[PDB]
């Protein structure tokens, strides 16, 4: 019983591992990088202004 | 209630573990265990081990070191959590904890 | 050593003469006298900065980030002065580095230095925070004279052919470590770790020359083909066949 | 790629901030789950 | 302005003319040249020189037409693959993405100062689509077949089998027109062809 | 413009006026005219219904803090969902329930041109009576939500037609046993468990 | 069929009373002729553009992205003669059409004429990414004046909410797919699958029409009805039960 739900644990740990890592290492920088896009045009709008 | 265990191993273990109590006959008349000896032929050994595979009334599967040895490609094949693997003892053969596939599962955290 | 100076405390306006009389200096050591000439430069922003402030003194009509419309006439008549003409043996070649802000591509510096100019190089901080020397991107980097520059009779016959392989396996091995970076290496395969070996070994050994090491054109040909030899022949989709089974079996 | 489509105003700002919010949210909340489990795997090897 | 394509010049130019063609960053940063997005660019005249192609060449539509679905599908499932690790694809994915990425390094890619390459007639072109596109359908089905009767025909043992095919289909482009009659291309067309033929007989 | 909150007419309303109505524009550009932001949205007062609902229906009052909670609670498990378990999933199906009952999207058909207050309380009662008993996860002496899901059937059917009825013919008692009827069946569903 | 002609090489300036030809034509046309008669107006950002030039010849005070303040007032002018008459029979209708620069909009000149006219269609450029004709987003379109214009003996018992049942289904598909796309569809239910086929059917279906089918009234409702079969009763939720008993089993 304890191995085997080992086993079964380790399956779970690897795929929720993987997918917090995708997420933070994938989601994040386009986010931030449209922020400072979307900040450096209201900016020159108002400038032109 | 209805689930068993299944051993494969030479001639002492298997009587123990008769007396254990585990052992049955399906309504086809198959046994849940196999007896090794020198006379041993590698296919069958692998081709009832697949049977056994398939079969899903196990659950537990135990084996001593050699036996596992001689047929440790098919365990490390073996991917899968329902149909549990563990590891015996045998007589001449004093276990060593540094061969075993739930090991290499988790390599390296010894 | 033609040199002039130039600091902080002078007063800023004087910035927007000083490469002119140095380009001058060039122009009459070039074409007059039969000499050649390494003119450099240091530091573009502090220009930009002041011809910034005289068009807001003068009140133009502003641009990108505020910057004077004809900033663009004005680079192109610091720059464009260079080359050599018929009849004369001498040559100007220009280095004008700069200053990139907040490591910013679209920034318009950098953007309108790139469109005026054929080549770049950008010195990266990533790799010299990975402590590493000379520390040049080579992906960014181009330089649009290799249409005539290299090829057979000046070099060799395989030198181009080199150069595009061993850049499209760089983008590769940087695709594929991007990749690694979550998808992690049990799901990879051997195609995987070959390029991430072959990005180990370009990085620790290529871009590693050393402070005054100088290093001839055939050494880096070797050491490339040297590098090039771990990917076996059949992956090899930037090289000609008859190039390929000419060098590559050594 | 290198960003998401969208036309710039102060609409998107809004909404990406708090897409943004949400995200952390959600990678706490993933971090904390995986150091349980990796605590209870742990446990369950040495046993 | 800096790559931006919101600049009024750029709106008014797209808004003024049929053709647009679009460059990408990345693409020339690839040293893919040239650097057609394929996405953004699009024509208007497609439709005018319809009645040319049929009238001149007869069959350029389905190339056409299968081509742009597999690069939409290509396009739709980069990101996806991105984002499960390849893990649960099925085998219509891996062929499917696997040609795309043929179509793209050979078909695509195409220096246009290697002396073999500086220029390419139609007829050539359309041979190399034909001739992919046609790999790419027998592919399918045959893999479709085996999957779904027994033996399913998985993309490695596919590969091992024909290594050597894929590797003259990325190779063919080597031909230099100048010094190579369009007969003799056309020949070696039709033997690449019945080459593929004769390998996936040999499979079935 | 486009649900400019940061418009300046916008700011001087808010500061101005002290009711404001919310409208989302995530659900604004989806034609419905009757759906509420209430993140952004103030009760100019609180005091002034003390009296009246002392003399009518005072049990109003903690029904509609519960349904802020719950208004709260899925404007928070949205978030959640966008990257689960059933719990989450009790809060979650009552929001969007009760979302449904409440954002009348009616196109101002003639049956929803009728107020009865007190015979459009009872809807109210109903979903948070309902939410009240399945937020002991679920199990009521503690099964998840889908026990529950596929057990009520066309229950949860009948709970979202219960926004068609026309009161000008239906009559105030009619509707009342309505309610009723409603709310003996919530009981038999939930004594079956 | 009456044409006014305008090519890009003529002059701008005539554009500035070219569409206020055709509209006074064709209020003698309904008004006086009692024909019934539909105006159709192109490219109104091109107005738009010789305004705020005339504007910027002008010297007065620019508004938002330079266009003049008044030109609120103007697009009201303009977009005024419509409607029909008492004590007549016939009618006017304003078809225009202009162009979002950049796929924007909250670009002034699409929120200034959402502010004049009354509903919206969005033609959208990722329908026609994957060829379907016409590329019509329903998502954001909008017609006000349908509130009083269908129902029983007009159009037929049982339409607004069939179309509100499928927009509401709409969404919620959009909804899902997006979900599809940020997990995968591991985590979608047998519902979520519902909901996608009912997307592909839809977009197949109601909106692919072809260059000259011309549907009826009644066969876009049938094929509406046909849409919605593949759900049992129970998903429908914005339906009334009674319509339902009546039509859905046939």
């Amino acid at each position: 019983s304890l191995q085997t739900s080992f086993v079964t644990l380790d399956e779970a740990i690897k795929i929720t591992n993987r997918r917090v890592n995708a997420i933070e290492h994938v989601i994040i920088p386009r986010i931030e990088r449209t922020l400072a896009y979307i900040i450096t045009e209201l900016d020159e709008r108002e400038r032109e202004e | 209630r209805g689930k068993l265990i299944a051993v494969i191993g030479d001639e002492d273990t298997v009587t123990g573990f008769l007396l254990g109590g585990i052992g049955e006959l399906n309504k086809n008349r198959h046994p849940n265990f196999l007896v090794v000896e020198k006379d041993t032929t590698i296919n069958e050994i692998e081709d009832t081990f697949r049977q056994f595979l398939n079969r899903d009334d196990i659950g537990i599967i135990l084996i001593n070191q050699y036996i596992a040895e001689m047929v440790r490609h098919a365990l490390d094949a073996h991917q899968r959590s329902i149909p549990a693997v563990l590891e015996i003892p045998s007589k001449e053969h004093p276990y060593d904890a540094a061969k075993d596939s739930i090991l290499r599962r988790a390599k390296g955290m010894f | 050593v033609c040199l002039f100076l130039n600091l902080a405390n002078d007063p800023t306006i004087e910035r927007i003469i000083t490469p002119r009389l140095a380009l001058t200096t060039a122009e009459f050591l070039a074409y007059q006298c039969e000499k050649h000439v390494l003119v450099i430069l240091t530091d573009m922003s502090s220009y930009a900065e002041a011809l910034r402030e005289v068009s807001a003194a003068r009140e133009e009509v502003p641009g990108r980030r505020g910057f004077p419309g004809y900033m663009y006439t004005d680079l192109a008549t610091i720059y464009e002065r260079a080359g050599r003409v018929e009849g004369r043996n001498g040559s100007i070649t220009q280095i004008p580095i700069l200053t990139m802000p907040n490591d910013d591509i679209t920034h318009p510096i950098p953007d309108l230095t790139g469109y005026i100019t054929e080549g770049q190089i950008y010195v990266d901080r990533q790799l010299h925070n990975r402590q590493i020397y000379p520390p040049i991107n080579v992906l960014p980097s181009l330089s649009r004279l290799m249409k005539s520059a290299i090829g057979e009779g000046m070099t060799r016959k395989d030198h181009a052919d080199v150069s595009n392989q061993l850049y499209a396996c760089y983008a590769i091995g940087k695709d594929v470590q991007a990749m690694k970076a979550v998808v992690g290496e049990e799901a990879l395969t051997s195609d995987d770790l070959l390029y991430l070996e072959f990005l180990q070994k370009f990085e620790k050994n290529f871009i590693t020359q050393g402070p005054y090491e100088n290093r001839t054109v055939y050494e880096t040909l070797d050491i490339g083909w040297q590098l090039l030899r771990i990917f076996p022949k059949e992956m090899l989709k930037r090289i000609p066949q008859s190039t390929l089974s000419e060098f590559y079996p050594r | 790629k290198d960003r998401i489509e969208i036309f710039p105003s102060r609409m998107a700002q809004t909404i990406m901030k708090a897409r943004l919010k949400g995200a952390q949210t959600g990678r706490n909340l993933l971090k904390k789950k995986s150091d349980a489990l990796t605590l209870r795997f742990r446990q369950i090897l040495k046993k | 302005p800096g790559g931006d394509f919101s600049d009024p010049v750029t709106s008014a130019t797209l808004g003024i003319v049929q053709v647009f063609w679009g460059l990408d960053k990345k693409l020339a940063q690839r040293k893919h040249f040239p650097s057609v997005n394929w996405l953004i660019s699009y024509s208007k005249y497609m439709r005018a020189l319809d009645e040319y192609y049929d009238k001149h060449f007869t069959e350029f539509v389905p190339l056409r037409t299968k081509a742009k679905e597999i690069l939409q599908e290509e396009e739709d499932l980069a990101e996806i693959v991105q984002l499960v690790g390849k893990a649960s694809l099925a085998e219509t994915d891996k062929i499917t993405l696997e040609v795309a990425k043929l179509i793209k390094d050979d078909f695509l890619q195409q220096n246009g100062y290697t002396p073999y390459d500086r220029f390419c007639p139609f007829y050539k072109t359309v041979g190399m689509l034909s001739n992919m596109i046609s790999f790419y359908d027998m592919a399918r089905r045959a893999v479709e077949t085996t999957a779904q009767s027994d033996n399913k025909i998985t993309w490695s043992i596919i590969r091992e089998h024909m290594g050597e095919i894929l590797y003259k289909l990325s190779s063919m482009k080597f031909k230099d027109p100048v010094k190579d009659g369009e007969a003799k291309i056309k020949a070696d067309y039709a033997q690449l062809l019945e080459d593929m033929q004769n390998a996936f007989r040999s499979l079935e």
